[PDB]
C-alpha cells in the first residue's frame, strides 16, 4: 500500500499493488510473439523493395505483425491495472483494505 | 535453417514456457500460502468442505498486532466550535506536542504507552454526524486487542 | 456446480469442540494478578477441567484448552475461547448450549 493515509493524491499516482503474477506471464507471452513477427515484417520490408517477396506477402505479414503489437498493448493495461493509479486528484481517506486482502 | 526460423522457434518457446508459468501459479494456489505474518485465528471450514475461487466468506483470519489503530469518533459541532475559537475570538494556540495521545481502557486503568495521531477520513458520517480521526500505539505485550472500546484523550489546544 | 446449499452433511463427534465467550473485561483484570492474588503457577494443571451440561450434570471427563481467538465483538465486548473435549459414546451432540468451568490462577 503505497500511499499515506489522509494525504494528497494525484492523478495517476500509484496507491496499490496487486501482485500481478499472471499478468507478467500474459506480458511476457505477448513480447514473445511481438518479438518474432515484427522482425518478419521488417524482413520482408526489405524484400519487398526488390521483388523477392509479393506483395500480398508483406501485406499479410505486417498484418499480423499489427496484431500482435495490439496483444502488447493489451497485457499492458492489464499490467497497468495491478498498479491502481489515482484516477482523480484530491485527498484520498483512510484505506478499506490491508495489505494480504484477496480483491476481484 | 533461417534466421527467421530459429526466431519463431523461439518465439514457440517462450509463449510455451509462459504457459507452464501460468499453470505454477494455479498450481500454487491449491497450497494457500499465507500473505502476510501474524497471528491465524481459527478456520472457519474445516476438511472435507467445498471451497470456490474468489467466494465472499473467509476460511480464517491473520491479524499483525503490532502496532495498533485507534479509531475515534468526534462529532462535527465540536470540530465546529473548536475551529471557530482556534482563529477567531482568543487564539487557543494550538500547540506542539499536539501529536501526542494516552488512552483509558474499559476499567479507568491507563494505558503505559502513548501514541500519535494522524488525520484519515474528512468526511462527515450521515448516521452519526460526527468525523473520524486515527491513532497509532504500540502494543508490544498485545495488551490491546482488535476491536477494544477505549477513550482516547486529545490535547485540543 | 458450486451451489450453497449443501445435499447431506457428515459430521466427527469425537473427539469435540467447546466455544465458550468469556467478557474482555474480566481478562484485564486478571493480567492484573501482580498485585491483587498472585499469578498462574499451575503448570499444565491450569490446562483445564472439566464441563458442565444442559441439565446440570457434570460431565466425567475432563478437556484441553487451545486459544484461537484474539479478537473481541463489538456487540458484546467478549473472547471466543476453544476446548477440545474426548467423546467416545456420544454423550456430547454438536450444538448444546454447555457452561466450562475454567482455571484461574
Amino acid at each position: 500500500r503505497l500511499f499515506k493515509e489522509g494525504s494528497d493524491v494525484k492523478a495517476g499516482q500509484q496507491l496499490y499493488q496487486i501482485d500481478p503474477a499472471t499478468y507478467e506471464a500474459d506480458y511476457q507471452s505477448a513480447q514473445a510473439n511481438l518479438a518474432s513477427t515484427q522482425e518478419q515484417a521488417q524482413r520482408y520490408k526489405l524484400l519487398v523493395a526488390d521483388q523477392a517477396v509479393s506483395k500480398q506477402q508483406y501485406a499479410d505479414a505486417n498484418a499480423a505483425y499489427l496484431q500482435s503489437k495490439a496483444a502488447v498493448e493489451q497485457a499492458r493495461i492489464n499490467l497497468r491495472y495491478t498498479k491502481v493509479l489515482s484516477p482523480i486528484s484530491g485527498r484520498i481517506g483512510r484505506s478499506a483494505v490491508t495489505e494480504g486482502a484477496l480483491v476481484t | 535453417v533461417s534466421k527467421q526460423q530459429y526466431a519463431d522457434a523461439n518465439a514457440a518457446y517462450l509463449q510455451s514456457k509462459a504457459a507452464v508459468e501460468q499453470a505454477r501459479i494455479n498450481l500454487r494456489y491449491t497450497k494457500v500460502l499465507s500473505p502476510i505474518s501474524g497471528r491465524i485465528g481459527r478456520s472457519a471450514v474445516t476438511e472435507g468442505a467445498l471451497v470456490t475461487n474468489g467466494q465472499a466468506n473467509a476460511m480464517a483470519t491473520v491479524q499483525q498486532l503490532d502496532p495498533i489503530y485507534v479509531d475515534v469518533t468526534q462529532p462535527s459541532t465540536a470540530l465546529l466550535r473548536l475551529r471557530r475559537e482556534l482563529a477567531s475570538g482568543q487564539l487557543e494556540r494550538a500547540g506542539d506536542n499536539a501529536a501526542k495521545v494516552s488512552l483509558k481502557l474499559e476499567d479507568g486503568s491507563q494505558y503505559p504507552l502513548e501514541g500519535r495521531l494522524e488525520f484519515s477520513e474528512v468526511s462527515v458520517d450521515e448516521g452519526t454526524g460526527s468525523v473520524t480521526i486515527r491513532a497509532v500505539f504500540p502494543n508490544p505485550n498485545n495488551e490491546l486487542l482488535p476491536g477494544m472500546f477505549v477513550h482516547a484523550q486529545l490535547q485540543e489546544g
